[PDB]
């Protein structure tokens, strides 16, 4: 029942997705890593793209949790569709 | 070539808190001298093997590892080259790269750490 936009993810689901990115740090996983980073850029549509992960702003937490919060707050304030609510 | 085993040589350069920053500027950044000290007379299977062990040594050196975000620290702890900033990326090339400064003249020149620079993809071109 496949997910195509960020509205198809609950917050915890998208959080886990971002954690997966952090964990795919082995050279043997490069292909999956780049593909999940692309998908992340497509789903978020955030203008910093991969920098949210790898070059975060300094005044929020450098963690997948801090990334999701910045994405939620950003999508909210530009009137864009959010995460699937609750579950 | 990159694919032939050999032994690393040379000293590198002293480096500070802005090392990684310099990698994104003209000619990139040197191999840090304290990393060269760790790699200097070791035998490598190929350049790929060198790169992997380079990044792993960068991870173990707190004053270099602190220059990267947490996701990139995970990359380098595993010997995987770290993701560059979007502005430093060139299409398909997303990671910091290692490149040679001078034409390779002699045997084992692939592993001369006097002549290797760490660069963003954007600065690899030269």
């Amino acid at each position: 029942e496949l997910k195509h936009s960020i509205s198809d993810y609950t917050e915890a689901e998208f959080l886990e997705f971002v954690k997966d990115i952090f964990r795919l740090s082995r050279p043997q996983d490069n292909d999956l890593q780049i593909k999940l980073v692309l998908e992340f850029k497509r789903l978020t549509e955030h203008p910093d793209g991969s920098d949210l992960i790898y070059y975060p702003r300094s005044d929020r937490e450098d963690s997948p949790e801090g990334i999701v919060k910045e994405i939620k707050e950003w999508r909210a304030a530009n009137g864009k569709s959010g995460f699937k609510q609750g579950l | 070539k990159r694919n032939k085993p050999g032994k690393a040589t040379g000293k590198g350069k002293p480096v500070g808190d802005k090392w990684l920053d310099d990698a994104g500027k003209d000619s990139g950044a040197p191999i840090p001298d304290r990393i060269a000290d760790k790699l200097r007379d070791k035998e490598f299977k190929n350049f790929d093997d060198f790169r992997k062990k380079f990044w792993k040594e960068v991870a173990k050196d707190p004053d270099l590892a602190k220059q990267f975000s947490k996701a990139n620290q995970r990359n380098i702890k595993d010997g995987n080259a770290p993701f560059a900033r979007e502005s430093d990326q060139v299409g398909g090339r997303t990671t910091y790269e290692l490149h040679h400064d001078k034409p390779i003249s002699q045997d084992g020149g692939v592993y001369d750490m006097n002549n290797i620079r760490v660069t963003t993809p954007k600065r690899a071109i030269d």
